[PDB]
């Protein structure tokens, strides 16, 4: 079934428009580039806190450092300023500076990096950028974009929005981060579509990757808003 | 309490026991009838994480 109940092949434009080159050259051309399974070429959309944010066709299984150095002149403030990177896209969790170095953007390597290839829409936050604030617009963006049919997504992201609003402000207790963990996994795999799961991965990745920083901001709220 | 010494040594002797040590009625030994506000405790399930009622 599909549109008006008809068979309909939904293919991403990048996969559609690369299909020429694999029919004009063959599978050897596509498979030679990129790692096992993850092969070919994809538009890596370097942006965020990068010196020269642009969209470049790029090989996958590419180290992050030369991804931003060669094609963009580096990350603003260097790697030390770089606190984390969202390499794949929104549905791909961010990973810390101690992990980025030269992780390869091949689907398997993001999986071991607890993230995904997404659409290679890689964006960077510097140290000056608060990671709690960095995804603050991201998580509320997911809430602003949800059809709301299934209960986990309709009641999830908005509830996640409010509980994190007091998180970035710091009006919460240390247990509240654990509750945010619990309901994030609760909506995971329980929504009709992948928007909820797509919204789950960003917040899910942040919790298990910069948890002490999340616990850092809250007593900062407590000392002055006592 | 009220009762003078003369009545006292009569009631101690007739009973043979020191009744003035503790009385069968209270003059001033009770809690003040109104009490300062309390603060009730919490229990094993007033948590937000791994308290799923199923287990
Ligand atoms: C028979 C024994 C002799 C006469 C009574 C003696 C007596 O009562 O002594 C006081 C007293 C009374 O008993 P208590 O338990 O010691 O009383 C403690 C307080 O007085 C407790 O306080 P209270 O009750 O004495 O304070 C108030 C009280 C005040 O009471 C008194 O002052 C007692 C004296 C009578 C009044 O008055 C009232 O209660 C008003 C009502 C009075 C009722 C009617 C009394 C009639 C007396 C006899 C009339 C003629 C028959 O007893 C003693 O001091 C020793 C024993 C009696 C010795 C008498 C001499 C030998
Ligand atoms: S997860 Fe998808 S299907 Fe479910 S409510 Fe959100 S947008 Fe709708």
């Amino acid at each position: 079934v599909g549109v008006f109940g008809c068979p309909t092949t939904v293919a991403n434009v990048e996969t559609v428009a690369v299909s020429p080159t694999i029919c004009r050259r063959g599978g050897a051309w596509f498979a030679s580039f990129g790692r096992e399974r993850n092969s070919g070429t994809k538009l890596f959309n370097i942006s965020g806190h990068v010196n020269h944010p642009c969209t470049v066709e790029e090989e996958m299984s590419v180290p992050l450092k030369e991804l931003i150095e060669k094609h963009a002149g580096g990350v603003i403030g260097g790697w030390d300023n770089l606190l984390a990177v969202i390499p794949g896209g929104s549905s791909t969790p961010l990973i810390p500076k101690s992990v980025c170095e030269t992780v390869l953007m091949d689907f398997d390597a993001l999986v071991q990096a607890q993230t995904g290839l997404g659409t290679a829409a890689v964006i960077v936050m510097d140290r000056s950028t608060d990671i709690v604030k960095a995804i603050a617009r991201l998580i509320e963006f997911y809430k602003h974009e949800s059809c709301g049919q299934c209960t986990p997504c309709r009641e999830g992201v908005d509830w996640m929005n409010k509980v994190m609003a007091r998180f970035v402000k710091g009006d919460a207790r240390p247990a509240e981060i654990d509750s945010l963990w619990e309901i994030s996994k609760q909506i995971e795999g329980h929504t009709i579509c992948a928007l909820g799961d797509g919204a789950a991965w960003p917040v899910q990745g942040l919790i298990r990757h910069f948890r002490p920083e999340l616990e850092e901001r809250m007593q900062q709220f407590a000392l002055q808003h006592q | 309490a009220s009762a003078t010494r003369v009545i006292q040594l009569l009631r101690n002797w007739a009973s043979g026991r020191d009744l003035q040590a503790k009385l069968q009625l209270r003059y001033q030994e009770i809690s003040k009838r109104t009490q300062p506000p309390p603060k009730l405790p919490v229990g094993p399930s007033h948590k937000l994480s791994n308290n799923y009622y199923c287990t």
